[PDB]
């Protein structure tokens, strides 16, 4: 049962239990083997054992489709190193290791458990007739298509070798086929259901966007006389949750400019926040300096351009502000998604501006066109647009902020409890609205 | 998993009109397409009308200006406003929720087809009431 599971997690993997409950409900559902199934889990949050673990107990063969050697790679020397019977067939191998293994592949019994293919050799005629042998034999226990995104082309990432993987799904028809990858709108999701030919019904493990700890709320710099003392406020509230600890926590704020960087951080300095400015500009050692003063929490606020990354994380951010809005919800929701990790109370602001939302998107479609005349139209370019009017919505709406960013990626309606700025207070929000409108002109 | 409730098929004279609710139930993030089915008896089902999201209508030629599919996404309901129904009309309609996206607060969701038990259309061609 659910045993077998937890002693060959153990056994193998060398486990106690899944990093959470949805990949273990995941992983159960692979195991049942009656449903084709959806993993939408961000990088981390071990997607992969949600088909490995299933592919040993399966008493068959399980073909996982990765588009780039890279990702192959790391695994199969990894499933090696746990004395698992794994196997890559690429065009990166010598002639007589490929023979080698296409035979191994047509013997009564197969030495290969986990053979890791390309969408290139997948679809080729020259290795349907394996696939056949083994559809045949009934030696195949699953399909796995990783970065199943790649088969749309409202998706970030389209390739055409991808359109071909559902023809082969059609051949497989017993075996349950995973699909997985870490980022899908309702939109990609529909596109790999229908192109990967998933037979429902399609079980869907998706992990929720929603944090409850995070404030979210957008404010209307053409609606207020002093923006710079807004945001001073903003970030010393923000600050100082706890006078125990005197002024608690560090903050982000985010500019698009290098200038607006410099500035703000002297705008905020000036006004009795610490704020020092981090962009490329910099030299290496004052950008080393900055960073080193926030993380050591000498300085407990940085203005910073899209530069900053996920590569430092810090638990106590107590807050994200953008001064300028983001070139797309997603940038949005990775950038804001720094604060709070720690599970306390913060605050996510956007700062909103018609004169902003308009530099923004002359921006993107003057770097769209200079994609047109060097590789020529296509429909990623539209996608690129869609991403970005997503968060111009986020801003000129009113409703739940939460909501309206599980509504943009897929999620259930989020459990909000007065934590964004229209929840809380709705009316507010409408006269906020309604006075941009005014100021319209 | 999904609740359809199909309601407002009854017996009609010549030239009535009906109107077939059907209320979709469940964790429904979406629905690809909502669509009515008819079955005369001892006959093959065929497609009446169908109405994507995004409001993209399709119908059967012989059903075209006389029926008309609408639907309101947020409430997961769809409506066939039935006019000059004829005795050739008479038939169980079925309505399918095609492509439907659940989703609990948790990741946990499914992506399935629906169905909804019928509603009989039945038209009578006598001249006179009952
Ligand atoms: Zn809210």
């Amino acid at each position: 049962p659910e045993r077998r599971v937890r002693s060959t997690l153990k056994k193998v993997f060398g486990f106690d239990s899944f990093k959470t409950p949805l990949q273990e409900s995941a992983t159960m559902a692979v195991v049942k083997g009656n449903k084709d199934v959806f993993v939408c889990m961000p990088t981390g949050a071990g997607k992969s054992l949600c088909y490995q673990l299933p592919a040993l107990l399966a008493k068959g063969i399980t073909i996982v489709v990765s588009p780039l050697i890279a990702l192959i790679q790391d695994q199969v020397d990894h499933l090696l190193t746990l004395k698992v019977r794994v196997s890559s067939l690429n065009s990166k191998l010598s002639a007589q290791e490929r023979k080698e293994l296409l035979a191994d592949l047509e013997r009564e019994k197969p030495q290969t458990k986990i053979l890791y293919i390309t969408p290139e050799m997948a679809a080729s005629s020259s290795f349907q007739p394996t696939l056949n042998s083994l559809v045949s034999r009934h030696l195949l226990s699953y399909l796995v298509v990783d970065e199943a995104h790649c088969v749309s082309q409202w998706g970030h990432d389209f390739r055409p070798d991808y359109l071909r993987l559902g023809a082969l799904r059609s051949r497989l028809g017993h075996a349950p086929c995973v699909a997985l990858t870490a980022t899908a709108t309702p939109q990609v999701q529909e596109d790999v259901f229908a192109a990967l030919h998933l037979k429902k019904p399609v079980a869907i493990f998706k992990t929720p966007c929603f944090r409850a700890n995070l404030f979210y709320d957008v404010q209307f710099k053409e609606l207020i006389s002093d923006p710079y003392g807004n945001l001073k406020d903003f970030c010393l509230k923000a600050l100082g949750q706890e006078a125990d600890k005197g002024l608690s926590g560090c903050g982000i704020v985010y500019c698009r400019t290098r200038e607006a960087c410099e500035q703000l951080a002297i705008e905020l300095s000036c006004r009795g926040v610490n704020a020092k400015a981090y962009h490329a500009g910099l030299k290496a050692s004052e950008r080393t300096l900055v960073q080193n003063d926030w993380m050591e929490e000498k300085v407990p606020v940085i203005v910073a351009t899209i530069s900053f990354g996920m590569g430092v994380d810090k638990a106590n951010v107590r807050f994200v502000a953008h001064w300028n809005i983001a070139k797309s919800m997603a940038g949005y929701y990775q950038e804001s998604g720094r604060a709070g990790r720690d599970g306390k109370p913060s605050w996510c602001r956007l700062y909103y501006s018609r004169n902003d939302r308009d530099q923004v998107s002359f921006l993107i479609r003057k770097e769209v066109a200079k994609l047109q005349e060097k590789r020529g139209n296509k429909a990623s370019d539209k996608a690129t647009i869609m991403a970005f009017d997503a968060l111009v919505t986020f801003c000129e709406e009113l409703g739940c902020r939460h909501a309206a960013i599980a509504k943009y990626f897929g999620d259930a309606l989020p459990a909000c409890a007065k934590g964004c700025d229209h929840c809380q207070n709705p009316t507010a929000v409408r006269r906020r609205l309604e006075a941009l409108e005014r100021s319209s002109s | 998993q999904v609740q359809l409730q199909e309601s407002g098929g009854g017996l009609v004279q010549a030239g009535g009109s009906l109107r077939l609710s059907c209320a979709a139930s469940g964790s429904i993030f979406s629905i690809n397409r909502m669509g009515w089915y008819r079955q005369a008896p001892g006959k093959q089902r065929e497609l009446v009308a169908a109405i994507t999201s995004g409001g993209s209508t399709n119908y059967a030629y012989s059903v075209k200006g006389r029926f008309t599919i609408s639907r309101d996404n947020a409430k997961n309901t769809v409506y066939l406003q039935m006019n000059s129904l004829k005795p050739e009309d008479t038939a169980i309609y079925y309505c399918e929720a095609y492509g439907t996206y659940t989703l609990a607060p948790t990741g946990e969701g499914e992506y399935d087809d629906y169905w909804g038990q019928g509603t009989q259309v039945t038209v009578s061609a006598a001249e006179n009431l009952y």
